[PDB]
């Protein structure tokens, strides 16, 4: 879709506006996927 | 990602290999480098940040307009 | 200090009393000052004030606020960057940053739950430090202290890792990558070739250019339709000698 | 649930924030994981009258 | 009993220094020590109200029951990196294997079967089975992109799929 | 094994797959004692569950003119490697 017209790369301190602007929700639990069913659990890393 | 099938897509028909897209492996990069708390924008010639996507119609137009 | 002349001051441990600090921190008034004493005599601690300046003025001049160097919120990678595959076995196999996210995750709400039962300030501090040394693993791990481990006490690889080495993601990610299009096998001597030449194994060549074969096999009728070209080339049907 | 240090500006010689705050690295240290209290202000005119 | 809790602080905390010593050879990692010594303390804390060997006995119950929900979450042995290897032999038993481009190109492509089986249909046919059969949408929604009463787009429906079914007969294809 | 859309199947039935080439398997879908096996060839039939979302556009469309059968797989047989 895009050809690289990129005329520079710049990084910097991200603070925590950016980090919560990047994010798509937060993780609040420690499971991963559920054992019996392989399905990813609410508010998990793979949620 | 879609340089791969296209080129695929031009040799089977006998085309010409069309120009290359953008490595994974660039945004890749920048994931873990944001992952680190690194605010990492790629800037244009105007200095406005680029961001990287992929348009879902093209797929859904193609496959669409197949069958007719 | 806190039981007499308590109302005088405030103070705190860990890293809320840093960003309490960066908070009130002026840093055009270190700048300038750190600018005087640099300039006015040349010495050790004018040295001290001129490395203290390049990094107090690269905060004045970049535009960064120093509060980015304390984080309240943490960024999480997204899951394919860190899956997770089950093997043979029944067994799972997790990404290293799976376990370190996972303590920064646990010990965060620990601290949460001690916040809200009104917990000794002793045990909440000792929770704030296990968070502190977690995110520190999460980030680069064994840059401080003991680096985390897995099993058989092997430290877990950390965000840093994945940046550094000659097997991260810039020397073998970037610089270099697996390509389709290519094999390889053993070599032997060519003495009947010209100097332009090599000689390729018919099914290594027949694999290498199967498009260009398949496309050429459409184009004569050989094949029908492009799909049972492939069906052709994968079954080595002696028509594709010639077009190879 | 409470604000953590970025390894990097801290660990990293030299310390970006012990140059920062003009602190002693082993001191940021005390500091950051719970060794010592560190006085964040301080009332200048309570403390005078 | 406010005070109660004060005492509690005292002569915990001491106790407390010396219970890493029986987790750290329970859990032998570490950090699953001072977790495991956290939990107890958020454990007892709470419930010391209700009431050295005690705190143990708080300990190894709340590493048992770590025991017993580690039975229930899947296992994971975590690895510097998942290699080809697993992640084909993964793909394996997966419902989608790993594709190649050029399974991606040829699926892709039209199927110059199905496609002229479905141009022999009229057109309105055609269209009501393509918003019925291929893009699922309910009937009633059918009628309403294309304008027709719901009559034209059932009987459209009906006729358009006996004709299809002659058009071509496949177990796969 | 199991997966999350449920059991796998070991089996002689694989879609859009001949007769002449299931010839060298028993009525459990594996290979025969004796069999001679080339690049490619079945050893072990297996079939996986599919989702319906996964089928393409015209598998589709099969599947609601005849009312085909609920269950979808995919075709995950055990084949002799490259050059064996």
């Amino acid at each position: 879709l895009d050809v690289n017209f990129f005329d520079e790369l710049r990084i910097g301190l991200a603070t925590a506006e950016d980090i919560r602007q990047w994010s798509y929700g937060e993780v609040k639990k420690p499971e991963t996927i559920n054992y019996r069913t392989l399905k990813p659990e609410k508010d998990g890393l793979f949620c | 990602t879609v340089g791969r099938v296209k080129v695929y897509e031009a040799i089977v028909k006998g085309e010409n290999i069309p120009e290359p897209g953008i490595p994974e492996s660039f945004k890749v990069l920048l994931k873990e480098l944001q992952s680190l708390c690194l605010n990492v924008e790629v800037l244009s010639s105007d200095g406005a940040a680029i961001e990287l996507r992929e348009g879902e119609d093209e797929d859904l137009e193609r496959a669409a307009a197949n069958l007719g | 200090l806190v039981d007499r002349y308590g109302e005088y001051f405030t103070g705190a441990m860990g890293a809320e009393s840093i960003q309490k600090l960066i908070e009130n921190f002026d840093i055009d008034a270190e700048a300038e000052s750190l600018r005087d004493v640099i300039r006015n005599g040349k010495g050790q601690k004018k040295l001290r004030a001129l490395k203290r300046l390049k990094v107090v003025a690269a905060f004045q001049q970049s535009g960064n606020s120093p509060m980015g160097m304390v984080l309240d919120a943490v960024p999480v990678i997204p899951p394919e960057l860190r899956p997770m595959v089950q093997l043979d076995g029944g067994r799972f196999a997790t990404s290293d940053l799976n376990d370190l996210y996972r303590r920064v995750i646990n010990r965060n709400n620990r601290l949460k739950r001690l916040i809200d039962l009104g917990a000794p300030e002793i045990i909440v501090n000792n929770e704030k430090r296990m968070l502190q040394e977690s995110v520190d693993a999460l980030f680069d791990n064994g840059r401080r202290g003991r680096p985390v481990t897995g099993p058989g006490n092997r430290p877990l690889k950390s965000l840093s890792d994945l940046l550094k080495g000659k097997q991260g993601r810039f020397r073998q990610n970037l610089l270099g990558k697996r390509v389709d299009y290519s094999g390889r096998s053993v070599i032997v001597v060519g003495p009947q070739l010209k100097l332009h030449q090599c000689g390729l194994p018919k099914l290594m060549a027949l694999e290498l250019f199967k498009p260009f074969v398949m496309k050429r096999l459409v184009d004569l009728n050989h094949a029908q339709n492009i799909k049972s070209a492939k069906r052709m080339v994968e079954r080595q049907r002696p028509q594709v000698w010639d077009v190879l | 649930a409470a604000p953590v240090t970025h390894i990097w500006y801290f660990k990293g010689v030299p310390s970006r924030l012990g140059y920062l705050l003009d602190l002693a690295p082993k001191d940021l240290e005390k500091i950051i994981y719970f060794a010592a209290y560190v006085i964040t202000s301080v009332d200048e005119e309570m403390r005078h009258n | 009993d406010e005070e109660l809790t004060a005492r509690f602080e005292r002569d915990a905390i001491p106790l407390l220094d010396q219970l890493y010593g029986g987790a750290l050879r329970m859990t032998r990692n570490p950090a699953d020590a001072e977790d495991l010594l956290q939990e107890t303390m958020v454990k007892a804390y709470a419930g010391f109200r209700s009431f050295k060997a005690w705190l143990y006995r708080i300990l190894t119950n709340t590493y048992i029951n770590s025991y017993r929900k580690k039975q229930r979450q899947p296992a994971e042995y975590p690895t510097e990196q998942i290699t080809d290897w697993q992640l084909a032999s993964n793909a394996e038993h997966s419902s989608t294997g790993l594709r190649s481009a050029e399974v991606e190109a040829l699926e892709a492509l039209p199927d110059t079967e199905i496609k002229e089986a479905l141009q022999a249909l009229p057109e309105e046919f055609r269209m009501a089975v393509y918003y019925a059969d291929v893009e699922g949408f309910p009937y009633k929604e059918i009628a309403e992109i294309m304008d027709t009463p719901i009559g034209t787009v059932m009987s459209r429906l009906h006729r358009g799929r006996r004709q299809l079914r002659g058009l071509l007969a496949d177990v796969a294809r | 094994r199991d997966t999350k859309l449920g059991a796998e199947e070991i089996t002689r039935d694989i879609p859009n797959i001949s007769d002449e080439v299931l010839a060298d398997l028993d009525e459990r879908g594996i290979v025969r004692i004796g069999a001679e096996v080339r690049d490619g060839d079945i050893l072990v039939g297996k079939v996986t569950p599919k989702g319906e979302t996964e089928l393409t556009p015209e598998e589709r469309l099969l599947r609601a003119i005849f009312g085909e059968k609920a269950r979808e797989v995919r075709d995950t047989s055990l084949k002799v490697p490259h050059g064996e």
